[PDB]
């Protein structure tokens, strides 16, 4: 099947930064949009910035952009997500997803198992 | 920009009952030249991956049982299920999947 594997666990001190990887499996990124989404311990999702492996191109959300960096390796069929200057806000859990482009129409449906990044 | 309402925010359920889900959207959804509207259901449980329920409001996702059904159009959508089981228990959002930045509920949680 198709799968979003995700790194470990995160435990930074605030003013550090991140690195998260979402490699996948059963499909080359080069064909999908990968998408990553914020959830605190609230509940509610937060949509964050998107990318495109293959032109290079992204789209973050106003209130992520100038925090997150979602940067994406071909070779090596992984997507990242940089998060700079961690505060406590920063704390949640933050899940991949893809989307195939290349089709009339195609939801989110894959995600990946999410990692949780705490920092306080 | 778009800001996705659902209600009621918590939901004691029964097995066996039927549940009325609501979420309405700030702006429309419905794409006139299709006449498809852009929005998604999703299920949570705890320490699980938000799961692909609905799409385009009303269209199942590849799997999911009949006694999920969705629907509405433009500004107001809503979810429903006959009978709920236990594994009905987790949490529903709804998401706005026409515009960016896409955004999403704060769903309902189903309680025993």
């Amino acid at each position: 099947e198709v799968q979003l594997q995700q790194s470990g666990a995160e435990l930074v001190r605030p003013g550090a930064s991140v690195k998260l990887s979402c490699t996948a499996s059963g499909f080359n990124i080069k064909d999908d949009f990968m998408h990553w989404v914020k959830q605190r311990p609230e509940q509610g999702l937060e949509w964050i910035g998107r990318i495109d492996p293959a032109n290079d191109n992204t789209k973050y959300a106003p209130k992520f952009q100038d925090k997150a960096t979602i940067i994406a390796d071909t070779s090596s069929n992984t997507a990242y997500l940089q998060l700079s200057s961690l505060t406590s806000e920063d704390t949640a859990v933050y899940y991949c997803a893809r989307r195939e482009v290349y089709s009339y129409y195609s939801p989110l449906d894959v995600w990946g198992a999410g990692t949780t990044v705490t920092v306080p | 920009d778009i800001v996705m309402t659902q209600s009621p925010s918590s939901l004691t359920v029964t097995a066996g009952e039927k549940v009325t889900m609501s979420c309405k959207s700030s702006q429309s959804l419905l794409n006139s030249g299709n006449q498809k509207n852009y929005l998604t259901w999703y299920q949570q449980k705890p320490g699980q991956p938000p799961k692909l329920l609905i799409y385009w409001a009303s269209t199942r996702e590849s799997g999911v049982p009949d006694r999920f059904t969705g629907s509405g159009s433009g500004t107001d959508f809503t979810l429903t299920i006959s009978s709920v089981q236990a594994e009905d228990l987790a949490v529903y959002y709804c998401q706005n999947d026409y515009s960016y930045p896409l955004t999403f509920g704060a769903g309902t949680k189903l309680e025993p």
